[PDB]
């Protein structure tokens, strides 16, 4: 019934500021302290700063010291984090915690996270594909048939079948920075051949980052 | 009589820090000297062991912040008990109102029958597990019932602290500022309060009377006045952490101190929430700790006509 | 229950504008996280038209800014029975008090039996003729009286107004200052209120005992709450116009507020003359704001004792 939500994720460049928020439910926020982690990645966690339940009272690792300001709104249930002069250092995701101090220390509930991107590159939108299903595979039981999502930055991507009507036999696969320091995916899903015929598919790809949202269809060619 | 005075500089953090400097305020403001020409003897036992931090801020606040204020309110009921059973009247100058805990425990160790009136703006009946560990400035009064006992936690600092008081033994005065559970338990375990609507639906006069009527009213106890000074409204009262508006007139806690006096049984008093950096200025701070200084007083006799002092002398040059 | 919230910016020409600000002062005082938390359905309609005060010179004083107010108040009056059909109760934020037109009148559409309790320092009733020129600030009653129509003149952009309430369906507490023909009309016209002497006299509550016997004595009606920010002791209230030492307590107007929601007939709401510009400094600001967003929300059930928001029990270790 208890949840906390992270928001306002984005890239911003060298010298920038962006202000993160955090909602809670299903508890009283003014009753608890909160507290900012951010795992770089392929790193480790690592504790950025937490605030005082009540309210009024901030403290901060020394990396984000001075740069970084926790802050809250109990009347609205709402953390934030300010985070100004970001260097691609503080690049990674970062996660609001409740922090309780029942014995000793422990952070006893996270958000989902939310990305934070510093890089002196620029937010681009994908490019969306059709990918031929199989000339040969056109006959006889099932054939693959799929979307790429191709030079776009930064992450994430979302991809939807027929606006999630079909989710059986669907596969979303991770992307991968190419040597140009940008993201490309695909997600392909396997119907029967014979529904092919009389049975229209379309993916759904959004891009928060550049707010692109593209439907494509795709049907087999000559 | 005789008066102990005990200085107990409570805190919360940097946020609610100056209430340290809480007692030696209303010292300051000539405390000694006033209850001295009320004709009290005067044994003050200076300002007992503090609530610091070494690098402070840190973890220090959740862990080793509350446990060294559940200690210190353990030493107070100590000093309390030894000043109480020695035949003294016991004020406590605070401080956060969370030593209230210390001073109705300690007072309740000879005075097992003592009643309590609670002045304040706000109600200080949260636990510490229905709020923030806010260092308990509204959390006092959980650990001395003995109806909530079954929804409060053992805490690290607090396991010394039997509950002293039954729920129709505590009447509050002044509620301005009650959060929901607050209201709730009041109603729940029928604990009997005076707000600002009851104070201006019957004035004054009538709820000391009825005050009286609940507390002492089928026998005689020993009563400890637990003053809050944020229940006087802001403009005679600026100097506190958290000041609620529409508060008492000057007029009205005279009045109630009076009374209080009057009944003739009052054996403690607590004075607090009169942390003076809060003020913007020295006369907000010397205002504020100027009226504490009257509230004691008034408590202890001093009046508008005749001020005690009884004069049956009738000079003439015959 | 439901609660419709209308931002009316108006205004009587330059050195007595600045109160426009007023319902974005109380806005930012938090009046909508506290009416929330009292646990009432808040659709807010944001500021209303807000005609940038014209070329603020020429005879805009004398002829723009006058009609463009009288239909301001038509427009806002529209919007009042709209949000008065849906069935929401009504807080309208000012702005000068001549938004008292537009309110009484759009609530009355759907309200014709509706009666106004007016706690104001000053009785707001002088005729256009009356008028000090920096005009309807403080003559709004009259327009809407149906016993001082044939004494009052039709103006330019106040056609559309018909008299909606009797003499003996208004209530005046707070009385303070009052001009010569006022105290006239409500002797004259017989027009109950309670001044200072009287709340002194006989106490803050028995002035909302007999209000109440005078207007819902033999008849459940609507009751139309304007709020003047003067009426409060200028120490509480300072940023206001044109106001009046030895005036409310902030206990006895918590108090006022607390009975009429008591009452339960609480249909609409005025709070009005907040002008920050007047203020000092900022704390002085705030302090008025701050005062006005505690009289709505007592308004609507706000008790200090503890609000009634529900707890069904307390935790466990
Ligand atoms: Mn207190
Ligand atoms: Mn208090
Ligand atoms: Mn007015
Ligand atoms: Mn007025």
């Amino acid at each position: 019934e208890v949840q906390l939500l992270e928001s306002g994720g984005g890239l911003v460049q060298p010298g920038g500021s962006l202000r993160l928020s955090c909602a809670a439910s299903g508890f009283t926020f003014s009753s608890y302290a909160m507290s900012w982690v951010r795992q770089a990645p392929g790193k480790g966690l690592e504790w950025v700063s937490a605030i005082s339940g009540s309210g009024g009272s901030t403290y901060y690792a020394d990396s984000v010291k001075g740069r970084f300001t926790i802050s809250r709104d109990n009347s609205k249930n709402t953390l934030y984090l300010q985070m100004n002069s970001l260097r691609a250092e503080d690049t990674a995701v970062y996660y609001c915690a409740r922090l309780r101090a029942d014995l000793g220390l422990y952070m006893d509930l996270w958000g989902r996270g939310t990305l934070v991107t510093v890089s002196s590159a620029s937010t681009k939108g994908p490019s969306v594909f059709p990918l031929a299903p199989s000339s040969k595979s056109t006959s006889g039981g099932t054939a693959a048939l799929g979307c790429l999502v191709k030079d776009y930055f930064p992450e994430p991507v979302t991809v939807s079948w027929n606006s999630g009507a079909l989710t059986s036999g669907v596969h979303t696969f991770p992307a991968v920075l190419q040597s140009s320091g940008l993201y490309s995916l695909s997600s392909v899903v396997t119907v029967p051949s014979s529904s092919l015929g009389t049975q229209t598919y379309i993916c759904n790809v959004n891009h928060k980052p550049s707010n692109t949202k593209v439907d494509k269809r795709v049907e087999p060619k000559s | 009589h005789s008066v102990a005075v005990i200085g107990a500089p409570f805190s919360q953090g940097q946020k609610r820090k100056g209430v340290e400097h809480g007692p030696a305020a209303i010292r300051e403001a000539g405390l000694m000297k006033r209850l001295s020409s009320l004709g009290c003897h005067l044994k003050d036992f200076g300002d007992l062991s503090f609530t610091p931090v070494p690098k402070d801020d840190l973890y220090n606040n959740l862990i080793v912040n509350p446990r060294s204020v559940g200690l210190a309110n353990q030493e107070l009921a100590e000093v309390v008990s030894r000043a109480v059973s020695d035949g003294y009247s016991c004020v406590t100058l605070g401080g956060d109102h969370s030593l209230a805990i210390g001073t109705i425990s300690g007072h309740a160790r000879h005075c097992p029958d003592l009643c309590v009136v609670w002045v304040d703006a706000h109600a200080d009946i949260n636990t510490p597990l229905t709020t923030s560990s806010g260092n308990l400035h509204g959390q006092p009064v959980s650990f001395l019932l003995r109806e909530l006992q079954d929804k409060v936690p053992q805490l690290p600092g607090f396991s010394w602290i039997k509950p002293c008081i039954s729920s129709a033994s505590i009447v509050y005065i002044g509620l301005r500022d009650v959060d929901p559970p607050e209201h709730f338990i009041l109603k729940n375990y029928d604990i009997q309060y005076f707000s600002m609507r009851d104070i201006d639906r019957l004035g004054i006069q009538k709820v000391m009377e009825r005050t009286f009527d609940l507390l002492i009213g089928k026998r005689q106890r020993p009563i400890h006045l637990s003053f809050d000074i944020d229940a006087f409204d802001p403009t005679l009262a600026p100097a506190t952490g958290t000041p609620v508006v529409g508060g008492l007139t000057y007029r009205e806690g005279m009045y109630i101190a009076e009374e209080i006096h009057n009944t003739g049984l009052l054996s403690a008093l607590d004075l607090v929430e009169v942390n003076p950096q809060l003020a913007t200025s020295e006369e907000e701070a010397k205002t504020t700790a100027n009226l504490a200084v009257d509230v004691i007083a008034s408590s202890f006799g001093q009046t508008r006509e005749g001020g005690h002092i009884v004069y049956d002398q009738l000079p003439t040059p015959s």
